[PDB]
């Protein structure tokens, strides 16, 4: 069966300022089928309180979802998004880079 | 508002 | 400006894990305003934008009945399509439908849409005439024949030219402060050396609505399509969208590069340069 692997972007709702509350986003898109597993990580550990948008899809039928959680960036804390999907042999981890 | 249920039977694929 | 309403239905089978899930979401332009999820503890149509909350219980119940009935019909449809493709009972499959109406800047119907997919592939679509169908394959032809016999196209047309436009207009008026407000991108250019002889110029657009945007790099006024890294426009989570375009340029040539930004919200299209 034809399947499409997710695109993943990790970024903040607002321009990141250390010590200022913000939202950490992980946008997964372009995937099919719709089952997908997305974690936001803080220093490698799964963040517990993560919400996501309602499943919808693009004109090419590929699905997209926004996972998000409140966070306060610091200089030291590392944030990441961990995604698994049927198209992935192992979870893909995309680090949050405030310049991306 | 989404497409409303026809008078008769909603036609499946 | 121009506006559209779309509903997106996704029905997903999952043999061994209960009946197929059906989820419907409604959008006006890039603003979701309603959801229904048959997997919810208490499945019902829920508001997802403030301007729809003023709709009365009759509205919610009407939506809910519609989505509940679709839930059941889509389960039949999944069964049917499994058969049309001679597929085993073992696999999970997905039917998607997206439909809705587009208005032009005058609020007149521009055109309707009603397209379906199976396992992510075009399956059957209502043609722009809202009268005839395009079936992707012999399986979809079975659906086409069934829908032609039941004069489904006529039903879809009546909805697309009627209720669809009427309700879209109502939503546009009710949510006019947001739905009919274009927020221009906030823009800047960043510069990051990637070596002694190359640097990345990244052109940022943030906080814009709707999502439609054009972000391009030019070198000496020529489009740098192939050399531009262009991320997918992405939701910020506050209704707005973000996008950037990046080019790697020879160190010292930065001023030969211009970022151009077109967006509905902008008084004037933007030209930006890196400003050291």
């Amino acid at each position: 069966m034809i399947q499409r692997t997710p695109k993943i972007q990790v970024y903040s709702r607002h321009p990141a300022e250390n010590g200022k509350s913000n939202f950490l986003n992980c946008y997964v898109s372009g995937f099919h089928p719709s089952d997908i597993e997305v974690d936001l990580l803080k220093n490698g550990e799964r963040i517990e309180k993560v919400e996501h948008s309602d499943l919808s899809f693009s004109k090419d039928w590929s699905f997209y979802l926004l996972y998000y959680t409140e966070f306060t960036p610091t200089e030291k804390d590392e944030y990441a998004c961990r995604v698994n999907h049927v198209t992935l042999s192992q979870p893909k981890i995309v680090k949050w880079d405030r310049d991306m | 508002l989404p497409e409303a249920l026809p008078q008769g039977q909603l036609t499946a694929y | 400006g121009s506006h559209s309403m779309r509903y997106f239905y996704t029905a997903m089978s999952r043999p061994g894990r209960g009946e197929p899930r059906f989820i419907a979401v409604g959008y006006v332009d890039d603003t979701q305003f309603v959801r229904f999820d048959s997997d919810a503890a208490s499945p019902r149509t829920e508001p997802r934008a403030p301007w729809i909350e003023q709709e009365g219980p009759e509205y919610w119940d009407r939506n809910t009945q519609i989505f509940k009935t679709n839930t059941q019909t889509y389960r039949e449809s999944l069964r049917n399509l499994r058969g049309y493709y001679n597929q085993s009972e073992a696999g999970s499959h997905i039917i998607q439908r997206m439909y809705g109406c587009d208005l032009g800047p005058d609020g007149r119907l521009l055109r309707g849409h009603d397209q379906s997919a199976y396992d992510g592939k075009d399956y059957i679509a209502l043609n722009e005439d809202l009268s005839s169908w395009t079936a992707a394959d012999t399986a979809a032809q079975i659906t086409q024949r069934k829908w032609e016999a039941a004069r489904v196209a006529e039903q879809r047309r009546a909805y697309l030219e009627g209720l669809c436009v009427e309700w879209l207009r109502r939503y546009l008026e009710n949510g006019k402060e947001t739905l009919q407000r274009a927020d221009p991108p906030k823009t800047h250019v960043t510069h990051h050396p990637v070596s002694d002889h190359e640097a990345t110029l990244r052109c940022w657009a943030l906080g814009f609505y709707p999502a439609e945007i054009t972000l391009t790099w030019q070198r000496d006024g020529e489009d740098q399509t192939q050399d531009t890294e262009l991320v997918e426009t992405r939701p910020a989570g506050d209704r707005t969208f973000q996008k950037w375009a990046a080019v790697v340029v020879p160190s010292g040539e930065e001023q030969r590069y211009t970022c151009h930004v077109q967006h509905e919200g902008l008084p004037k299209p933007l030209t930006l340069r890196w400003e050291p």
